[PDB]
RNA sequence: ACGGAAGGGCACCACCAGGAGUGGAGCCUGCGGCUUAAUUUGACCAACACGGGGAAACUCACCAGGUCCAGACACAAUAAGGAUUGACAGAUUGAGAGCUCUUUCUUGAUUUUGUGGGUGGUGGUGCAUGGCCGUUCUUAGUUGGUGGAGUGAUUUGUCUGCUUAAUUGCGAUAACGAACGAGACCUUAACCUACUAAAUAGUGGUGCUAGCAUUUGCUGGUUAUCCACUUCUUAGAGGGACUAUCGGUUUCAAGCCGAUGGAAGUUUGAGGCAAUAACAGGUCUGUGAUGCCCUUAGACGUUCUGGGCCGCACGCGCGCUACACUGACGGAGCCAGCGAGUCUAACCUUGGCCGAGAGGUCUUGGUAAUCUUGUGAAACUCCGUCGUGCUGGGGAUAGAGCAUUGUAAUUAUUGCUCUUCAACGAGGAAUUCCUAGUAAGCGCAAGUCAUCAGCUUGCGUUGAUUACGUCCCUGCCCUUUGUACACACC
């Protein structure tokens, strides 16, 4: 195969991966793969909320994972290694907070009450701003729209890409369906990777 | 008669035969519904045949359906027609309209 | 009976689908990615694909 | 659906062997990939049986995910007539 | 002393160039002969699309683009210390291939 | 419209799969078993 | 919000000065209408080469027909002398379909029959929705906290004046301090005789070495034929521009205007990203996004055959080809850039041979800075024929034949050969796009794609005229002002 056509497929496989771990590990918090490629096995590092219900009783639901994408993609025994490791701080994942407020929505609770929940979670997680929007028919109507935001947002430029954290999640109610938009603006200081500041900060010594 | 062959001949040419004489077009395709004789025969002479229906437009004339009463189906209605040794090298589905003339 | 429940399905725009949701229509073809336009638009930073310019 | 007894008893069998089935979604091919069986009558003997419990079915890109459960375990040893000690392989 | 080729190509710049960088280091202090690393011109692998799932509005259209990037350094090297070499590069993202 | 008629409680050939459960049907010059 | 109110600023989706046109012709294509068994359907600046919508089958949603259940599953009405499944041949059928029948064999707790309950649906609802796009709006706009004003809605901050592309800044000041947007940013296109490094790029000189010339020179081939180098090329790290310097002019600065230097002085050029509020804007026909409704075995599920989407008194939109000599034709000259390409396999194809052509055939290289490919592109240039005539302009329509793709080219898929040679003599009222490597002309790659470009997305080649403005038209921003408007001047 082509070095062209091999990396799409790459690229293509870990998406394929990713929705995969996004609608199998919803309840157990799950918030992003990673597709290692070393020249004796492939891992996939899993990040989940939830490191050890995506492990399962003795591994048996990561066993039962591995088994699941070695016979999808055709993988010989052995020669792929799911690893569910961590999330390091779930306040500042969007996907992992679109999932939780998806789950509070249909288990019963106030659009406002979650939204600012998942807000303040967030801002408390030393993120500089935070951003709710529910869409939809919040009570049987015109279908509005809501937003809750704390902090600050800076949308949009190149530092969107660099430090923005952006996910989207149907939640199936009764009527039709809610749109839950999650924005975070991770503090660009303790960025440990990529510029620690915005573009237009200046700090000046003496 | 065909390009260089009498009807008698013609009548008595296999397809393979008359494929050579054809143009482009059909021996190519001959490169890559025989109960009509259950009606050529089968039926009291100095007569036309029963007509035989199908759905094949892109059946070729060739000198061995002469003769033979076709309803070839048009998308409803199987249309009636004998085929005729002018007929030779066409579709079936040229004998067919598939619509219906305007007039406005 | 199944003899004559499929007709030949080797080219055209009904042989092939988009690989996420099974659409004949504005498939992607470019690199082998066969997926739907609309899918790729969705997933195309997953894949690798980024706007720049 | 009306399957045979056998191919039913082939997609059983590697239900529980392995713990995991994984069939694209084309109810037209010849012959599962993993098993020797039409893939018609492997995704519909589990739109069977998950429906029952004993299994949890994922779509996921055309491509059914199918994970045994616990009464899954049993009513297939009860099945297939396996001793209580012959755990799934993803055990 | 046999002579091998490592061919590296990745999408993400900075790690591939932490991959050839950690080649031509451990070359240097294992003391190979080793042809400078080469880059190819990088692929811009572009795709035009139409922004709208349905065919209303303004034609605004969307270019897509996923620039891979290959790197090539040969040289001369035995098989303890070529496997280590290839076996020291395990980066994500980066696509590694010896060719003898 | 398979309808199956219930046939209430009640020879042989080539291709010895089958297992003497094959018995043949006559018409009329039928020689073609159940299987084929 | 609006004004046929005012003031200020601004825009080739406005105009002025102009260029190319479009509208007139033929054809291509989309829309309407008509026709039809069906001519599926959405959409009416911001619908109409749009749905990536270039539909032979498929796609497909429509029409004439024919199959199958892919009707899970707890449940009860069928089963251990058969609930069920399938079928040769013949009728039957388009069909070599066990659809159904003639009718007796095969299989065997998988189904079948009814209830309940599911499942699918390109069926409806885009005025129930998510998401995504488009648009308002390509402008410069938007918002808390605390303070000030008002009973209040609300207002100030967010501003007189200059300035800027900019709510950009100078500054002013019942505001102060902030946030988003703008900018900054990112990608790309310019330069770098500087760094690193290159038989996947190239250059010189040695080998070998055909020509010409013969005092050693010109141009050449030498892809395992050496050595050195990185000017060309490539890609990493960086540099470089900050309107720099000098004048002029600004209220008082922010800035602006000249010249010089510079690779580049309009945000350096082009983009990507792009706020707050919205629209009953489009999409349920992208979605295994989806609520409700409808249907679910004579199906609106699904599949198969055939047809249709293309059908033609006619109106409209995007376009292609032209009307000729600044040209057509024939030779010859022989110059790009962006890209794509096949390992479970038929993709990009060099070269040889055959064929007038299209094309065929035998090989070859390429999973690709390696081969196709220097993509030997077209316009263009030179030399000739034509000679101003519906002409050797134009190539519509049509006849005959040869090929290719495809299971299948009939309602012509396309290519090729010969023949036929229509309108069109520069296009009314109207109307579009555009200010520099731009307009225009020119082709090429990619997307769709088995085949099919007159389409689109990009790319390069040749390369103007005009202007460097204004608010007249059409609009946009801010302020003041009037309002009997708020569904907001439709
Ligand atoms: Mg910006
Ligand atoms: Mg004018
Ligand atoms: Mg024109
Ligand atoms: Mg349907
Ligand atoms: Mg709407
Ligand atoms: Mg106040
Ligand atoms: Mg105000
Ligand atoms: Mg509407
Ligand atoms: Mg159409
Ligand atoms: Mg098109
Ligand atoms: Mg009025
Ligand atoms: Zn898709
Ligand atoms: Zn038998």
């Amino acid at each position: 195969i082509s070095k062209k056509r091999k990396l799409v497929a790459d690229g293509v496989f870990y998406a394929e991966l990713n929705e995969f771990f996004t609608r199998e590990l919803a309840e157990e918090g799950y918030s992003g793969v990673e597709v290692r490629v070393t020249p004796t096995k492939t891992e996939v590092i899993i990040r989940a909320t939830r490191t050890q219900d995506v492990l399962g009783e003795n591994g048996r639901r990561i066993n039962e994972l591995t088994l699941l994408v070695q016979k999808r993609f055709k993988y010989a025994p052995g020669t792929i290694v799911l690893y569910a490791e961590r999330v390091q701080d779930r306040g500042l994942s969007a996907v992992a907070q679109a999932e939780s407020m998806k789950f509070k929505l249909l288990n019963g609770l106030a659009i406002r009450r979650a939204a600012y929940g998942v807000v303040r979670y967030v801002m408390e997680s030393g993120a500089k701003g935070c951003e709710v929007v529910v869409s939809g028919k919040l009570r049987a109507a015109r279908a509005k729209a809501m937003k809750f935001a704390d902090g600050f947002l800076i949308h949009s430029g190149q530092p969107v890409n660099d430090f923005i954290d952006t996910a989207t999640r149907h939640v199936l109610m009764r009527q039709g369906v809610l749109g839950i938009k999650v924005k975070i603006m991770r503090d660009p200081a303790k960025s440990r990777t990529g510029p620690k500041a915005l573009p237009d900060a200046v700090t000046i010594i003496e | 008669s065909y390009r260089g062959v009498d009807l008698e001949k013609l009548l008595e040419m296999s397809t393979e035969d008359f494929v050579k004489l054809a143009p482009a077009r059909v021996r190519r395709r001959f490169a890559r519904m025989k109960k009509l004789r259950a009606a050529k025969l089968a039926a009291p002479e100095n007569e036309k045949p029963a007509p035989v229906r199908t759905h094949m437009r892109n059946m070729i004339i060739v000198p061995e359906m002469i003769g033979s009463v076709v309803g070839i189906y048009n998308g409803k209605a199987f249309n009636q027609v004998e085929i005729r040794p002018e007929m030779l090298g066409h579709y079936l589905g040229e004998f067919s309209i598939t619509y219906t003339p305007v007039r406005h | 009976e199944n003899v004559w429940f499929s007709h030949p399905r080797r080219y055209g725009k009904g042989s092939r689908q988009c690989r996420v949701c099974s659409s004949h229509t504005g498939l992607i073809r470019k690199y082998g990615l066969n997926i739907c336009r609309q899918c790729f638009r969705e997933k195309a930073n997953d894949i690798g694909f980024n706007k720049f310019r | 659906m009306l399957m045979p007894k056998e191919d039913r008893n082939k997609i059983h069998q590697y239900l529980f062997q392995e713990g995991v089935v994984v069939a694209k979604k084309d109810f037209n091919q010849a012959k599962h990939e993993e098993i020797d069986t039409k893939n018609l009558y492997v995704i519909k003997a589990l739109q069977s049986l998950t429906s029952k419990g004993y299994v949890k079915t994922q779509f996921s890109w055309q491509y059914y995910y199918y994970t045994l459960t616990e009464e899954g375990v049993e009513y297939l040893r009860e099945y297939l007539n396996l001793p209580e000690h012959i755990v799934p392989g993803t055990y | 002393i046999i002579k091998i080729r490592i061919t590296l190509t990745s999408t993400k710049v900075k790690q591939l160039e932490n991959v050839s960088s950690n080649i031509v280091k451990n070359a240097e202090q294992h003391n190979l002969v080793k042809k400078g690393p080469v880059r190819l011109p990088t692929k811009v692998l572009k795709i035009s699309t139409r922004k709208t799932p349905n065919g209303e509005g303004s034609k605004t259209w969307e270019t897509y683009e996923m620039r891979i990037h290959k790197r090539y350094i040969d040289l001369e090297a035995p098989v303890q210390i070529v496997k280590r070499i290839t076996q020291i590069t395990i980066e994500p993202g980066v696509d590694v291939e010896v060719v003898v | 419209k398979h309808k199956k008629v219930k046939l209430a409680v009640l020879r042989e050939c080539s291709n010895p799969t089958c297992g003497a459960g094959v018995f043949l049907a006559n018409h009329k010059d039928r020689l073609y078993c159940g299987k084929c």
